């Protein structure tokens, strides 16, 4: 067994989840009351949406999730044929809640159904809207069919906060009394992006293979160019000087060119040290020049030609 | 010892016989349960054919049903079920309160051998018509097993089947493109064995077409009862009956145009 | 009869050069019961494939093709074969020994969206009992979802040390020499990828073969693999900078058409060999970078041969007015 | 306790807000139709509804189509059969199954009988362009019954103009439903709002509508959101919880190109509070709508973040080239399912940059975007356009059609005496002129 | 002279043999020996594996005197095993190093000599493990009597949980439109000894299996009369097929459950 952190300390109850606040509120009111409308929650990955709607569902049914609650995710079948029967049976269903309550179908990963799946389940859910309730959970809303759109609220999901993920990495460190110093906290929060579930991953993985969660550490595991030497690198007064730590630090030592610039774009963005205008000019460039190795070209001249452009601008 | 609803099948084939009678052209269907026994009548898919069920305190070893409870259920589903249970085998149906299931309990003699199966009811909000007795212009009466052939063959030459009534004479045609079918009956009264015999009790002519796929749905009956009854009338639904030894299963045929 | 890229792979985890730090922890995670979701990511021949390959022996032996589910691009992995085949294997109990199954996903990245999801949302019901590994050369080309799901392991271009080793190995089970340099001149045109290595250096176990004694000088390896030369391309920038244009144009048109180079390849070598100098204004450097970041950009996607070869001189020369 | 869609659905024709037009088309057809059997459907009347056994619905989601359709239907007293998507309509099936009530009467029809319809069928095949795999030659066999059916036959779709949907082409009389006019939708909302016992801006109500892009279905549900959020409402409560509301569950993606374009977040102070970190995120708020939404009114600004004598225009012009350079990212990103880590370059030249080029005062308002209903108009066109052209290609590519297609509309819109000489001598028909009409109209 | 000769007393015995592999094993190789028949395979799932083991008992003559690898298609060969009459007699012949196997009819009374030539199928693959040999229970009940409860219940759901509890087979099915539970004892009809179920019990055993397979093992039901099954806690369950000089059995995989 090795019960993975981000399943362990999976919030049960749309209290512990640390999303958007005004929108969770939202979900605990339509908790008390029972009015849930069809929905669909979108936004980005590991945000909360998949938590949030089977927290909801059990407010909801308490005892009853287990009978009035259908899941279909991307693991199962969800053709036009399962959506003509299973679905359908399930919408069809006797089964007796309180006043203000009804079955939940739960489909995750709902911007994986086929156009002509989802075509068929237009009518079902519009039909037997009055015991049965539908919630879509994905990352782009825009592969649902507008049909369907039309018959439910869009809930959209925003990324969390530095704040926000701080609060439950603490929380999880306490109850795991794992070894932490601050700047370790800051490199999760940094390179998780808002990602509650890739920072937890990286946080147990940093701990699992060095104990104390250090910069030092989590740079280890997550094996990205370190933030201090891209920066280093951007802010060389010289462009020969930032030519060199690219030459010697980055390249010499093997990372990928994805890496570097991915990187050198995270790290432009937070340099407060700089102006919003400068940051923006060049995040504009380590972004052009991004394109250019997604396009093959990856080679060590692009990135000479980013620093080379971002002093022109610095300079300027 | 916890339910609102405990009947018990003299023989378990027969629920099967009587579901499997009309699961073919309805899907799902409202089972009332009362004191005196079940009642179920549901419309086709194509809004064209009325089905029609009664099943009477006098076909189970035991029948209990205190409250009346309506049992919707999906006879595709209750059909997988039903087709488990084996020949010595009491099929018992129990509901309880108020039930968002239903169970159905096969035992043997031998009490060594239990099999118990749960089923899902449905909610379904069934357009009840109101069913009443018509004095229909002619009325006969023969085998379901002949009523059957004469239905299977007919069907294929045409998607119309043609039943005439004239002058104390059953008439079935059947005009295609290939050709044309015609089969005549006319009746009579076999002491040797009552059940081949022909009736017929005209009042008035009858002319009437059926589409040829709901009879090939009805003949299905033809498990039920040895002979079916035929009500025909020129402004209502054909009504093919099927006698049980506690009930029947009948059918309402709406016709084509003229 | 294995051409040599084949040939020389590691049997076992021992036999992997320049991928220690992942090896160790790896057989240390294992012998401790602790195997995470692995994520094998990196450049084309770094050890990969080999590495969990040979995991995988090491860890059940021979009830290996009954304990292990691998899977590659070659093979169907659509949504369906995801709900049914894998997510069968990862759900079933193994039929001979003990322990936790091992599911193997090699180019894993070459698997769409849709199947990702799916895979994940497996790994994720079935994480307490069965172990995936992903393999991939970009990790972005994954699902977060995905790799949200495993920890990492980047399998970086090998370092000279690791493939000097390697050289030194094939150079034995094979009659062959080196000479001092040239080993230098195989490694520089590898960028790391030990697949070119055992590649060229069959390309002269028959080319050059005559008394089955004969050394590999620079040039051998050079012509091989079609590829600049110091000299040459260190010529072709003095023509540029110094000799007129008539004259460069024509040095440039020459040197690359009598040894079959390509603009690509000699740009690349004189940005480096023009790193070294010390320029006069800073500019020099910006716009030359610049420039020749262009050109190599429009060649990928086919523009004018010719044309863009004057480009390279213009902005060589332009840019050298400091 | 049920949805509001649903209670508040329409119960009469006289509840239909809008399209009443097209209702009207429709019901006539429905009236005139045991008529037109009777003259073997040969007699198209002064409406054209008169040569046609069936009537092909089609327009945008939520828009009345399938209310109007059924309501029709039991006006006139005839009884429903229906089918759709959630069917499984096979050229077999359909076959086995409704090709047999053509020409058969509703058993239902009998005890329920003063009714002249009752015993007949309205066959309603319902969302048409939704048969997928699952419904092999369903339309094929569809769209043959629209020439041998005996019995009124009403299909909806949303998009007519699709190949799926070619074979039903001259075979039906095909009524349009467009959006529902804002009046209409408004004057619905608001009888719904009092009902519901709340009140709100009809500036509010307005702007849904806008942002709804016509979608009734779509208004009501998202007009049953504030209710349904909050616990109690009071008499305070109405004019702020439509804020929360308005900023949060409905016109969030408002909310989003506010914030954006509020100069006070681009200079140094604000530039520290809300960092270039948090403005990147507000993208992903919605990077749905965002880069529209920006591009939509960048330049209904008063800026304030202007860099000292530089003119509205230069900036503006600035975005204009960002806001280019971002779409040939956009188109990047959706080219490979597998480029998802382009979107924050994206986030900063699709709104973020472009933003800070001219944010400041909002001068006029936050509109929705223009371009997804504009998106609709063009395509909606090239359809048309196409297939006048695969009726040409006899007489230039469908571009060089559009662009020398203007001779002919004189000769052809000229005077309206000559009327048959040109339309005849063009080998032109009755669709033929009907379509070609609409285009160059 | 024959390396490989061997005559089966009746062609009727290699073909009610061979329907067990047929559908879930892809190909099997034969090993040969001096004492009979075995072989060996495995889903490409590697959930089931087959075992099966003829005795020359089962044979009117067998001589194979040095060990042979006889490698062979199941759809390939259950075709030339059904070019056999019930007065036929098989008999195989492969001679050194086979390149392909011998399959002799041939009749008692009339010159009829039917011989059929199969290519071999080698895919350089002969890995053959068992390693379970005490179960926790041993149960066993006729062929047919199982392969019922199996298809019954395959109705209902993807898994089928077999739970062994105090003197009580129990086989459980739990899905989507219901619900569904065969409970049989062990009971013995002194006048019809195959119909009687025997069952001893140890430790109690609770273990799922996916229908899938399950359904493809009650095929062995042609094989013989009864099946025997021994189950154990996280442990391949075994399904043996009882026959008079061998047996085929199936070991299949369960599923993780917590
Ligand atoms: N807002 C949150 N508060 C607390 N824990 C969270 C939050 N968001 C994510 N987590 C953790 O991350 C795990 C996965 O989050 P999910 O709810 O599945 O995210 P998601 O937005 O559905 O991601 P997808 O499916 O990739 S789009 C959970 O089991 C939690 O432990
Ligand atoms: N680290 C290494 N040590 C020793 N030999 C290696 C190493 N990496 C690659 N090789 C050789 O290169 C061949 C290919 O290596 P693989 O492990 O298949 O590479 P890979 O990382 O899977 O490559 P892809 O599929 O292109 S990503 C092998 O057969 C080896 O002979
Ligand atoms: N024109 C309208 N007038 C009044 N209410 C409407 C109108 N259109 C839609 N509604 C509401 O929206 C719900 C659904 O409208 P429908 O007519 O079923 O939509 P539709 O045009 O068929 O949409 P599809 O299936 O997505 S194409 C109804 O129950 C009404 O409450
Ligand atoms: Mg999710
Ligand atoms: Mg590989
Ligand atoms: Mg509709």
């Amino acid at each position: 067994l090795q019960l993975p952190w981000v399943e362990k300390y999976r919030p049960q109850v749309l209290s512990d989840i640390v999303g958007n606040k005004e929108t969770i509120d939202r979900l605990q009111q339509i908790a008390k009351d029972g009015n849930m409308p069809h929905m669909i929650i979108s936004g980005m990955p590991g945000i909360g949406k998949t938590t949030s709607v089977h927290c909801l569902a059990h407010e909801l049914l308490g005892r009853s999730y287990a009978d009035g609650v259908l899941e279909l995710n991307a693991s199962d079948d969800r053709g036009i044929d399962v959506v003509r029967n299973q679905i359908k049976h399930f919408a069809q269903k006797k089964l007796h809640l309180p006043p203000g309550k009804h079955k939940i179908v739960i489909l995750d990963e709902a911007d994986s159904m086929t156009a002509g799946a989802q075509q068929a389940l237009r009518r079902t859910m519009e039909l037997y809207s009055n015991s049965t309730r539908f919630a879509f959970a994905c990352n782009q809303s825009n592969k649902i069919i507008e049909p369907l759109q039309s018959q439910c609220a869009i809930l959209r999901y925003s990324k969390l906060s530095d704040e926000d993920v701080l609060k439950r990495l603490l929380q999880i460190i306490k109850l795991e009394d794992v070894k932490y110093t601050n700047d370790g906290l800051e490199a999760i929060i940094f390179t998780a992006e808002g990602d509650m579930r890739q920072a937890i991953n990286n946080l147990q993985s940093t701990v699992a293979g060095h104990g104390l969660v250090n910069a030092d550490n989590v740079f280890k595991i997550v094996d990205s160019p370190h933030p201090l030497i891209v920066k280093k690198m951007l802010l060389a007064s010289n462009l020969e000087d930032s030519i060199q730590i690219l030459r010697t630090d980055l390249w010499k030592k093997g990372y990928s060119s994805i890496d570097i610039v991915t990187t050198s774009f995270r790290v432009t963005k937070n340099l407060a040290q700089v102006k919003e205008s400068v940051r923006l000019e060049m995040i504009k460039e380590i972004g052009l020049t991004h394109m250019r190795i997604l396009e093959g070209v990856g080679t060590y001249l692009q990135l000479a030609s980013m620093l080379a452009k971002i002093h022109k601008l610095n300079n300027k | 010892m916890a339910s609102m609803l405990e009947a018990k099948f003299e023989e378990a084939s027969l629920f099967k016989r009587i579901i499997d009678g009309f699961k073919d052209c309805v899907q799902l269907v409202n089972f009332q349960c009362k004191e005196d026994g079940i009642i179920a009548q549901a419309v086709d898919d194509s809004r064209v054919l009325l089905v029609s069920l009664e099943i009477g305190v006098e076909a189970f070893q035991e029948y209990r049903c205190d409250h009346p409870v309506t049992l919707g259920m999906d006879l595709t589903s209750l059909s997988k079920i039903l087709r488990c249970g084996n020949n010595t085998d009491t099929l018992t149906l129990i509901a309880d309160n108020t039930p968002d299931s239903i169970i159905l309990l096969f035992e043997d003699t031998k009490k060594d051998r239990i099999a118990e199966y749960s089923l899902k009811l449905m909610d379904i909000d069934a357009d009840f018509l109101k069913i009443e007795e018509l004095q229909y212009d002619s009325t006969l009466s023969l085998p379901s097993s002949e009523f059957s052939k004469i239905v299977r063959d007919l069907s294929q030459l045409s998607d119309s089947i043609n039943i005439m009534i004239t002058k104390e004479t059953i008439k079935f045609v059947a005009d295609g493109d290939i050709g044309s079918g015609s089969v005549i009956i006319k009746p009579f009264v076999d002491m040797e064995h009552p059940e081949t015999s022909i009736k017929l009790e005209m009042d008035q002519p009858v002319d009437l077409t059926f589409g040829a796929k709901y009879l090939l749905d009805i003949i299905k009956g033809s498990s039920l009862s040895d002979r079916v009854g035929i009500r025909l009338s020129s402004e209502a639904p054909a009504l093919f009956q099927f006698d049980l030894k506690s009930g029947f299963l009948q059918f309402f045929l709406a016709p084509k145009f003229n | 009869n294995l051409p040599w890229v084949e040939k020389y792979r590691p049997e076992t985890l021992d036999e992997v050069y320049g991928q220690n730090e992942v090896i160790t922890t790896v057989r240390k995670f294992v012998d401790e019961g602790k195997l995470p979701h692995l994520l094998f990511y990196g450049p084309p021949g770094t050890g990969k494939t080999s590495t969990i390959v040979a995991l995988a022996r090491e860890i059940y032996g021979k009830n290996y093709s009954n304990m292990v589910l691998e899977l590659n691009a070659s093979d169907d992995r659509g949504i369906d074969v995801v709900r049914n085949q894998i997510k069968d294997f990862a759900s079933t109990r193994q039929i001979f020994s003990k322990g936790f199954k091992l599911i193997i996903l090699d180019e894993a990245d070459a698997m769409t969206n849709a199947a990702q999801n799916a895979l994940r949302r497996v790994i994720e019901r079935y994480t307490k009992n069965t172990r995936f590994c992903v393999l991939a050369n970009y990790a972005h080309k994954l699902t977060p979802a995905l790799l949200s799901q495993c920890t990492r392991f980047r399998f970086q271009p090998l370092p000279q040390e690791a493939i000097e080793r390697r050289i030194a190995n094939v150079l034995v089970h094979e009659k062959l020499k080196l000479s001092p340099n040239a080993e230098k001149a195989l490694i520089e045109l590898s960028n790391g990828d030990m697949r070119r290595v055992l590649n060229v250096l069959q390309s002269c176990k028959a080319t050059l073969d005559n008394p089955d004694e004969d050394e590999i000088s620079d040039d051998v390896i050079y012509e091989c693999c079609g590829a600049p030369r110091p000299s040459d391309l260190k010529a072709v920038l003095k023509s540029i900078l110094e000799d007129d244009w008539g004259t460069a144009h024509y040095t440039l048109n020459k040197v690359r058409s009598a040894k079959g180079l390509a603009l690509i390849d000699l740009i690349e070598g004189i940005v480096k060999i023009l790193e070294d100098y010390e320029l006069q204004n800073e500019e020099t450097r910006v716009h030359l970078l610049t420039k020749l970041a262009d050109i190599e950009y429009s060649i990928s996607k086919g523009g004018n041969d010719q044309i863009q070869g004057s480009a390279v001189i213009g902005a060589i020369k332009a840019s050298f007015e400091n | 306790d049920k949805l509001w869609t649903v209670k508040y659905a329409p119960t009469n024709l006289q509840q239909v807000c809008g399209n009443k037009g097209s209702v009207m088309k429709l019901k006539n057809w429905l009236a005139n139709w045991e008529n037109s059997k009777k003259n073997s459907f040969k007699h198209a009347g002064k409406d054209g509804s008169g040569v046609f056994r069936a009537a092909m619905l089609y327009g945008p989601p939520g828009i009345g189509k399938t209310t109007a359709a059924h309501l029709v239907a039991q006006e006139l007293g005839y009884d429903i059969l229906e089918q759709n998507a959630s069917d499984v309509r096979s050229k077999t099936l359909l076959n086995a199954g409704v090709k047999n009530a053509l020409d058969n009467m509703s058993v239902v029809g009998y005890f329920k009988h003063q009714n002249l319809n009752g015993k007949h069928f309205v066959i309603i095949m319902d969302e048409v362009d939704g048969m997928s795999g699952g419904d092999r030659g369903g339309v094929g066999q569809l769209a043959q019954f629209c020439r041998k059916t005996s019995t009124p036959l009403i299909l909806i779709c949303n998009e007519r103009n699709l190949p799926k949907m070619r074979p039903f082409d001259r075979v039906c009389l095909d009524i349009q439903f467009r959006r529902p006019d804002a009046n209409s939708i408004k004057s619905r909302l608001m009888t719904i709002a009092i009902r519901e016992k709340f009140k709100l801006d009809p500036n509010v109500i307005d702007r849904l509508i806008q942002t709804t892009r016509g979608d009734i279905r779509q208004v009501i549900n998202l007009l049953s959101t504030i209710s349904t959020t909050t616990k109690t409402i009071n008499h305070e409560n109405i004019n702020e919880i439509s804020k929360a509301w308005e900023k949060n569950i409905a016109l969030k993606p408002f909310d989003i190109a506010h914030k954006m374009l509020d100069g006070q977040i681009y200079s140094d102070i604000g530039s520290r509070n809300f960092t270039l970190n948090d403005k990147i995120a507000l993208y992903f708020d919605d990077f749905d709508f965002t880069p529209l939404m920006i591009q939509e009114n960048y330049l209904s600004t008063r800026p304030s973040v202007l860099k000292p004598g530089q003119s509205h225009l230069e900036a503006v012009a600035e975005a204009a080239n960002c806001i280019s350079l971002g779409d040939i990212v956009e188109k990047k990103i959706r080219s490979s399912e597998q480029l998802w880590s382009l979107l924050p370059l994206h986030a900063v030249l699709s709104s973020v940059y472009p933003a800070s080029k001219v944010a400041g005062h909002m001068a006029g308002r936050i509109n929705f975007t223009a371009w997804l209903g504009q998106n609709s108009k063009s395509a909606k066109y090239y359809r048309l356009l196409q297939e006048i052209h695969y009726h040409t290609r006899l007489g230039x590519x469908x571009x060089x059609x559009x662009x020398x297609x203007x001779x002919x509309x004189x000769x052809x819109x000229x005077x309206x005496x000559x009327x048959x000489x040109x339309x005849x001598x063009x080998x032109x028909x009755x669709x033929x002129x009907x379509x070609x009409x609409x285009x160059x109209x």
